[PDB]
RNA sequence: GACUAAUUACGUGCCAGCAGUCGCGGCAAUACGUAAGAGACUAGUGUUAAUCAUCAUAAAUAGGUUUAAAGGGUACUCAGA
RNA sequence: AUAGAUGAGUUUGGUGAUGGCUCUGAUUGAACACU
């Protein structure tokens, strides 16, 4: 472009790209409360195979998502309130948020020994 | 003394003229690996492309590239090819290049410039492997179009073999170009 | 590197202290940086305290200490100089690489290296320590007799010392008749005069004095200094 | 105006591109003033003016020039003698800083910065071998010969 | 650009720079090639010029 | 002489033109060009105060390695200096002489700083050259002749003396050819200029442009001693030979030749006419009647009183140095500013361009000087109210260090006969090959044993005829 | 020992062999051509302008170019019979004195 | 850093012979011809102790040795 | 002081290094830059007319 | 697993699960879970969210549009350059 | 203020380009999990 083009306003912002979690993204907040609309299982794509454990979460902005549930094993059910995060699952279409383990009704994975802040599960204190 | 056990170093002992010992004192790095294939009536045929560099750590570099089945063979070939193709690299104080240099291989624009003493190798990872064969140590790149790991390797060799040579440029304008810091200090500071 | 051995830390004492002689002196004539020949006398000083007081040297720990140590013997056997007492700063500008295109015959001299770097940079003729030595080898290129050269060398530390006493002489003056000490019943107040008006342009001056207004507490940044910088 | 200085940069990389021995250039003021300081820097081995056929080359500097009025001042041409040394032309690359589009000007303090190699402001630092030419009211110079009188002005053109 | 760089007229600068030092640091260098002395004072002419 | 020093020597003085002197500056090749062709390139103060500095700059500069001049049109390289405006100066009382006396002293700074310069000195003698123009040449290690050079020194002619350099150059000429020149002022043409020996290559003046575009791509090391570098500028110089004339032989060769040795070889020019007489002689065995005859209708027309003081320069010159003797002819040259033949032959020939008839020397003929007379003496001895001419440098020597770039003289072949024991044949060819096929060493190689070689050994081998 | 390559290459047609021309660039070696007003000046390092298409100009500057050779053989013998050798050893020569002298030094222990 | 200045080196040049040349002095004949004239060429003017390197990067950790507790280690 | 400085600059003499070293460029390509009226337009003018007739 | 410093054994068998990007898991998995080891930061450590930089990735400095996003169907023309 | 300018993974049978994405750096009036 030629300066006159430029004086005129030719630069304009770059076309937004998407984010990962709009839901939390759109309002800056890093996790959000919501209640479970169902829970069931989604199924991955052409690629990868099984069954990932999903829940359909409607967040108290209003926002009805689906959000993965990480760890073997959960505790939550229709009309069950737990806290949401940021993150996807990549091979599942729609699935644009995980559940925290250390919510308020998920609980963490109990027989679990690694990376047990990743999941909500305090220590087995089989020393003490 | 026994240490070509494979009589890999026989003909590079008579090109070059050098015993395996002193071959063997070389700075020697594979920088580029590719894998690449060609389609044959057979099927696949799938090479180890590779590149060498071979450099004294005192103003010597040279750079070997070849292609083979078996990626050991590759890496010998490419090694004898760059310890026969050393050619003499101008340094200013034996530490840095002369002024700056913007080298062109095919959408790959590789820009070295000359820095202060005391500077480093403030340059990417296949840079610093040439700069630090070469005996260099005080320089700044930039790829300015592509980082194509062959490329970025030929043009940062090529823009090293055509710095601006300071004896010509002055018999050419027919005047001095004066060594400042050479005045300065009375001498050359390495 | 080797160390000042026990006995030549005394001579240089002496040297400084009884025979009055100049710093600048004693470290040309032994070739000790003016920087260390000033603290073996403040090492020393405070050795004779001790003495005077009468506390305990640590003379165990000192002498197989030196024992472990390179050391050099000022006097007699003159092996090698202790250090080089000419060594000059490398200054950011003197580090950049220029090529300046000049006339084919031009006597392009130190002078004009100096302000090819920069319009207030000096040459290293005049970033010495002891700049004397300078004058002193211009001397002996003009067939000067040793015993003279040393003559004016004297003289010219000696007489450069003096201007160094005399400015911080002067200086330390102005530092007091810009304070006045009111003594009171418990304190005694100490009133330095400044001028208020020398706040900048814009009122952001490093050297303003007052607390500055429009700034936060910088108490939760990383990299804060919150220690003394200075033990003066 | 600039253009004319634009042209003579861009005129004269394709005459050291071709190896030229010689070449021409439209006679104005303003050509004859950076031609004579690309000559004083030592880029171009003569200046001359003449008509639209170049002098003899031999007897280049003893050539008689007719006195220029308006009956010939359409045809008039200065003629520049181009330097090869070294299989390299002496006037590789001419790149102009200031455009009809735009006029750079550069102050003294950012000049004794570029003189130096380093950036201020449209202006680049000078690496070995490149020279910059700055027209000042004391006529055009070269960016060390400004920072030495000690003034600015505009940015012509940046000689490699 | 199909054809090749010759550097036909740069054999002298180019072997004369290779021979100044030895690719064994720490040691003197070689005798150079017997050729190179021999056009010491015979540069080549200026080419390409039109 | 420092740089502040000569640019305070040498002001640009009143009257000076701003481009007498056009100075060219190419990769290796520092030029200069006399600028005053409507004069014929006629030296003067005005240019001898702006080649002067120069000359001393490069001579402080590394990438100067050559240093050619020349001249700017085609019929002139230098013709003589202003000796015209001299005489009028001359004719305004001692204040006047002076500035006379002034000009030889800026003449031959310049002449000593050329004989003496650090670098490799050429000059395209590519036109006339005579007065001014040979001192700014013939100290030279390296002179270019071409079809149209032209040297002579008719100073003798205007009751004046060979003022620049010329008692040093002249004196140990091969044979007598010096006082040849000198007195007889005769005047060479074109290839004799260069099988006389006072050019030391032959070309053609169409080659000079091309030959100064190769002198300027020689690089030289910095470590080069001057004598390799003038070897190369030797072999570049005869690359651009293109033959000598094929029917033009040479002309002081032979008969004429051995007449000079027999003539000019006494010390009185009373001597010397008296021979002339007996070579003009019917019956004479030299075979030169016609070359005899016409150098006495010349000699009777030159000033006698220069002839006496020019005969004497060239026996003293012999023996004397070459920074001693640009003062002894400053000294000279003053005594001939107060003289009545210097004012008189200039003022009857250049300023009244032959009008009023010839000149009128002092005497009328050389009858009139008695034989115990001494007309010579008096301009030799020094004047105290003349300073001594203080040189822009001290550098000296009694014979040239390198000026054996020309054609073999009989010194070169004599040394080669009394040093080896070669034949006729074999002789020649020792030069032929020595020389790498130099144009023109066979004809004056064999033209120096027609002369001064003899079979004394028979068909065997060749000696020299002197014992 | 490495093939000899030649110190230098009086090339009479460079328009037809640009081959051996090329590699004389890449080895460093010095080359003389007769270029033809429609050859490339830039493949030899000495070029001598003339026709090459006549076995008469041919002949004549490789005669001539002969006779320098000879001119130049006969100078480094004579100076040889002095005792001056004009030449040093070549480098691929020169380290086999070094080696040599070690098979020597090592058994002059043992 | 810090470089080496000789007084007598300063006091009998002015740094002029260091611009010979084309700008970085006169050049010096290849080592393969020196050894092979039995006479060596006239030591080149310069200050002493040049044309060797300095260890910049020897110096990475040089901040440490500033703290107090560091200090009282090396001494 | 300043100004004096950068004043005196600006008006000072070239180095005579540079004088004695720069070649000779002919004043009459460096200097004449004006351009005068033909001293001979009205002479042409009439001849022109003629021809054109 | 690689980017990215740091390994084996067993269990599981395109299941359970891991995953910032490329990917891993279909019965002899250094990528999942456990065990031990190893590589790191440490009263903090990870993760999520956001901002700058990476990004000459809206290029005034400083880009580009034959075949890859991008030359208006046309050039006479007011404003403007 | 003169030291300050750097990359990496990923499209293809393969190669060179074009062009996004992600990682590498710094940070928060942060939140959450394990402590
Ligand atoms: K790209
Ligand atoms: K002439
Ligand atoms: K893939
Ligand atoms: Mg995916
Ligand atoms: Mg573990
Ligand atoms: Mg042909
Ligand atoms: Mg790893
Ligand atoms: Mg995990
Ligand atoms: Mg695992
Ligand atoms: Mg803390
Ligand atoms: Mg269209
Ligand atoms: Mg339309
Ligand atoms: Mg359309
Ligand atoms: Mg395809």
């Amino acid at each position: 472009a030629t300066l006159n083009q430029v004086m005129r306003g030719c630069r304009k912002p770059q076309r937004a790209r998407h984010a990962v979690s709009p839901a939390l993204s759109s309002i800056k907040s890093p996790a959000l409360k919501g209640v479970c609309v169902k829970v069931g299982i989604t199924r991955p794509k052409k690629p990868n195979s099984g069954e990932r454990k999903t829940a359909r979460v409607r967040l108290s902005t209003g926002k009805v998502i689906t959000a993965y549930i990480p760890g073997e094993g959960h505790n939550i059910s229709q009309h069950s309130v737990v806290l949401v995060r940021g993150g996807r699952a990549q091979d599942c279409p729609g699935v644009r948020y995980h559940l925290v383990r250390g919510a308020l009704d998920l609980a963490g994975v109990a027989t679990r020994m690694s990376s047990r802040s990743k999941y909500g599960t305090k220590k087995p204190k089989k020393a003490s | 003394d026994g240490l070509d056990d494979k009589g890999q170093y026989q003909e590079l002992k008579k090109r070059t003229g050098m015993s395996v010992r002193q071959i063997l004192q070389l700075k020697t790095k594979k920088l580029v690996h590719r894998r690449v294939v060609n389609q044959t009536r057979l099927g696949k045929i799938a090479s180890d492309s590779v590149m060498v560099i071979a450099g004294n750590g005192d103003g010597w570099l040279g750079l070997g590239m070849a292609k083979s089945v078996e990626a050991s063979i590759a890496v010998e070939k490419a090694t004898l090819l760059a310890i026969q193709n050393m050619q003499p690299i101008p340094r200013y104080e034996n530490r840095t290049i002369y002024g700056e240099v913007t080298t062109k291989v095919s959408g790959t624009i590789v820009r070295l410039n000359s820095r202060p003493p005391g500077f480093g190798l403030r340059v990417s990872h296949r840079i610093f492997e040439m700069c630090r064969a070469a005996g260099i140590r005080d320089l700044s790149a930039k790829f300015l179009r592509s980082r194509n790991p062959m490329n970025t390797v030929k043009a940062t060799y090529q823009a090293l073999l055509s710095q601006p040579n300071p004896e010509d440029l002055a018999i050419g304008r027919g005047k001095k170009l004066v060594d400042v810091r050479k005045v300065y200090y009375g001498g050359s500071v390495y | 590197q080797p160390v000042l051995s026990e006995g030549s830390r005394e001579i240089i004492y002496q040297d400084v202290m009884e025979k009055g002689l100049p710093i600048k002196a004693v470290s040309a004539k032994y070739n000790v940086d003016v920087r260390r020949v000033a603290a073996v006398i403040r090492l020393k000083e405070i050795e004779k305290r001790w003495i005077k007081e009468y506390k305990p040297l640590a003379r165990p720990y000192a002498r197989a200490v030196m024992k472990m140590l390179p050391q050099t013997v000022l006097g007699g056997p003159d092996q090698k100089p202790h250090e080089s007492i000419n060594d000059v700063h490398v200054h950011s500008y003197t580090t950049q690489q220029l090529f300046v295109p000049v006339s084919e015959s031009r006597e392009f001299t130190r002078e004009d290296a100096a302000k090819a770097f920069g319009d207030h940079i000096l040459p290293v003729d005049k970033k010495l320590r002891v700049p004397e030595l300078i004058e002193f080898q211009k001397d002996l290129l003009k067939e000067v007799p040793l015993q003279e050269a040393n003559r004016k060398f004297l003289n010219a530390t000696a007489a450069s010392e003096a201007k160094i006493a005399e400015r911080e002489a002067k200086r330390r003056q102005a530092v007091e008749d810009a304070i006045t000490r009111v003594k009171t019943d418990r304190f005694e107040f100490r009133f330095q005069e400044f001028n208020a008006e020398n706040v900048g342009h814009d009122g952001r001056d490093r050297n303003a004095v007052g607390w500055r207004y429009g700034v936060p507490f910088p108490d939760r940044k990383r990299s804060q200094i919150k220690i003394p910088t200075k033990v003066e | 105006g600039i253009q004319q200085i634009t042209n003579m940069c861009s005129h004269l990389q394709n005459a050291s591109r071709a190896r030229l021995g010689l070449t021409s250039l439209p006679n104005t003021k303003y050509n004859l003033a950076l031609a004579l300081a690309l000559h004083r820097a030592g880029f171009i081995s003569s200046i001359t003016r003449g008509g639209p056929h170049p002098p003899t080359p031999e007897a280049l500097m003893t050539y008689e020039p007719e006195p220029v009025t308006s009956a010939n001042v359409a045809t008039r041409r200065l003629w520049v003698g181009l330097k090869y040394w070294n299989e390299e032309p002496v006037l590789k690359e001419l790149k102009p800083i200031s455009k009809p589009s735009r006029l750079v000007t550069a102050s003294l303090e950012q000049l004794n910065r570029v003189a130096r190699g380093f950036p201020a402001g449209y202006m680049k630092g000078l690496q070995l071998g490149e020279c910059l030419f700055v027209n000042t009211d004391r006529g055009v110079l070269e960016v060390r010969e400004a920072v030495e009188r000690k003034v600015g002005g505009l940015v012509l053109c940046k000689v490699k | 650009g199909k054809g090749r760089i010759f550097q036909a007229a740069k054999v002298y600068q180019r072997a004369s720079e290779a021979a100044a030092t030895n690719i064994v640091s720490g040691l003197p260098p070689r005798n150079p090639p017997l050729w190179l002395k021999a056009i010491e004072s015979i540069p080549p002419a200026e080419i390409n010029t039109r | 002489i420092s740089t502040q020093a000569a640019a305070e020597l040498f002001k640009p003085v009143e009257g000076d033109e701003p481009e007498d002197v056009l100075f060219n500056s190419l990769y290796n090749l520092r030029s200069v060009e006399l600028n005053r062709p409507a004069k014929y390139n006629a030296l003067n103060g005005s240019m001898i105060r702006k080649i002067a500095p120069r000359l001393l700059e490069w001579e402080r500069s590394d990438m100067a390695n050559v240093i050619v001049i020349k001249g700017s049109g085609e019929k002139a390289f230098c013709a003589g200096g202003d000796v015209a405006a001299l005489a009028k100066q001359n004719a305004e009382g001692p204040e006047g002489v002076k500035k006379s006396v002034d000009y030889f002293g800026l003449e031959y700074k310049l002449n000593h700083l050329i004989s003496t310069y650090t670098r490799p000195y050429v000059a395209f003698l590519d036109g006339i050259t005579m007065g001014g123009g040979v001192g700014l040449s013939i100290h030279a290690p390296f002179r270019i002749a071409t079809e149209r050079t032209v040297f002579a020194m008719p100073e003798t002619k205007i009751g004046f003396f060979p003022d620049v350099g010329a008692s040093f150059f002249l004196p140990r000429m091969p044979g007598q050819v010096g006082p040849y020149l000198g007195l007889t002022s005769a005047l060479l043409k074109g290839v004799q200029v260069y099988y006389a020996g006072i050019a030391t290559h032959y070309l053609h003046s169409s080659s000079l442009p091309a030959l100064e575009s190769r002198l300027a791509e020689l690089t030289p090391r910095d470590y080069w001693t001057i004598e390799q570098r003038l070897s190369v500028i030797n072999d570049t110089i005869e690359e651009f030979s293109t033959g000598v004339p094929y029917d033009e032989n040479i002309e002081i060769g032979g008969k004429i030749r051995l007449a000079i040795d027999r003539c000019f070889k006494y010390d009185k020019i009373d001597e010397i006419i008296a021979a002339l007489k007996e070579e003009a002689a019917e019956g004479a065995k030299g075979g030169v009647q016609s070359w005899a005859k016409n150098t006495l209708e010349e000699l009777t027309q030159r000033s006698p009183t220069s002839l006496h003081v020019t005969l004497r320069q060239m026996r003293l010159g012999k023996s004397w140095g070459i920074a001693h003797t640009f003062k002894r002819e400053h000294q000279m040259a003053a005594k001939f500013m107060k003289s009545h033949d210097f004012n008189e032959g200039v003022t009857a020939l250049l300023i009244d361009k032959g009008a009023n008839g010839p000149a009128k020397w002092k005497p009328a003929s050389l009858d009139e000087i008695p034989p115990g007379a001494n007309i010579s003496e008096d301009y030799f001895r020094n004047d105290p109210e003349v300073p001594v001419l203080e040189l822009l440098n001290d550098r000296s020597y009694m014979q040239y260090p390198y000026n054996k770039f020309g054609l073999p003289n009989d010194y070169d072949v004599k040394e080669a006969i009394e040093k080896g024991n070669f034949t006729r044949e074999k002789l020649i060819d020792h030069f032929v090959e020595t020389r790498r096929g130099k144009q023109g060493v066979r004809e004056a190689v064999s033209d120096v044993l027609d002369r001064m070689a003899v079979r004394s050994k028979g068909t065997e081998h060749v000696q020299w005829k002197k014992e | 020992r490495r093939p000899l390559a030649p110190d230098l290459v009086v090339c009479l047609n460079p328009k037809e062999n640009m081959t051996l021309l090329y590699e004389c660039s890449l080895a460093k070696i010095p080359t003389i051509g007769i270029i033809d007003t429609n050859t490339n000046p830039s493949w030899v390092t000495y070029q001598i302008p003339a026709n090459d298409d006549s076995l008469r100009a041919t002949a004549l500057i490789s005669g001539v170019l002969g006779r320098a050779g000879e001119r130049g053989q006969k100078r480094r013998l004579e100076a040889a019979q002095r005792g001056v050798v004009t030449w040093k050893t070549p480098a691929d020569v020169q380290g086999y004195f070094e080696l040599a002298s070690a098979r020597a030094a090592d058994a002059r222990r043992r | 850093a810090v470089v080496n200045m000789d007084p007598a080196y300063m006091a009998k040049y002015n740094g002029s012979e260091q611009a010979a040349g084309r700008g970085s002095g006169l050049s010096e004949p290849p080592a393969y011809e020196k050894t092979a004239d039995e006479k060596p060429a006239k030591q080149v003017i310069a200050n002493p102790g040049r044309k060797v390197p300095t260890p910049y990067e020897q110096m990475t950790f040089a901040p440490l040795e500033r703290r107090l507790d560091i200090a009282i280690f090396r001494a | 002081a300043r100004y004096l400085a950068n004043k005196r600059a600006a008006q000072a003499p070239e180095r005579l290094d540079e004088v004695f070293t720069r070649a000779t460029i002919r004043e009459s390509t460096a200097k004449n830059t004006f351009v005068p009226l033909d001293p001979e337009a009205f002479v042409k003018a009439e001849e022109a007319r003629i021809k054109h007739a």
